[PDB]
Parts: structure tokens; C-alpha cells; sequence
């Protein structure tokens, strides 16, 4: 039962250091992406409120 | 002659009053925001 446990966890734990790997390639652009297109649009929407003014 | 005097001492007054009243005050450009401080300022509060 203890060493089947156990080798258990070193499985999980692997899993979870390689999928742990492809989700932090495949975000790290796409999180720059969002900040980016939010940041463009505060400047729009207060250039546009400037053109008001 | 008091009165002579007095009107020397009115040229004065009006002197004065010339020198106050004198002038067209000039165009002032006040310093007003762009985007860049307002996002700069707006980005370090929160």
C-alpha cells in the first residue's frame, strides 16, 4: 500500500511540474497581449474624453 | 499759494493713478495635462 502511495505522489508531482511548464509557455504572451490592449484602451477612452473637453 | 501747492500734489494723485491704470496685460499659457502624466499618475495610485 506505502510504496504504491508513493510512487504515486512522484507521478503526480511530475505531472505537476510538466504541465505546470506548458501552461507557463502558452500564457506569458497572452498575458503581455491583454495588459497591452487594456492599456491602449484607457488611452483611447481619455483621448476621447480630451477631445470632449 | 497752499492751493498752488495743492494742485502739485494733485498731479501726483493723478500721476499715480495713471501709472496704476496703465498697461495691457499680456497672453498667459497655463501648464495643462497630457495623456501620458494623467495615465502615469492614475498607474501609481493603484
Amino acid at each position: 500500500p506505502v510504496v504504491i502511495g508513493g510512487v504515486a505522489m512522484m507521478v503526480a508531482g511530475a505531472g505537476g511540474i510538466t504541465a505546470g511548464a506548458i501552461v507557463l509557455h502558452n500564457s506569458l504572451g497572452a498575458r503581455q497581449d491583454l495588459y497591452q490592449k487594456r492599456s491602449s484602451l484607457n488611452s483611447e477612452v481619455l483621448i476621447a474624453t480630451q477631445i470632449g473637453n | 499759494t497752499a492751493a498752488d501747492t495743492t494742485v502739485k500734489t494733485v498731479l501726483t494723485d493723478v500721476t499715480t493713478i495713471k501709472a496704476q491704470m496703465a498697461g495691457v496685460s499680456p497672453l498667459q499659457v497655463p501648464q495643462t495635462d497630457t495623456i501620458a502624466n494623467f495615465v502615469a499618475r492614475l498607474a501609481a495610485l493603484e
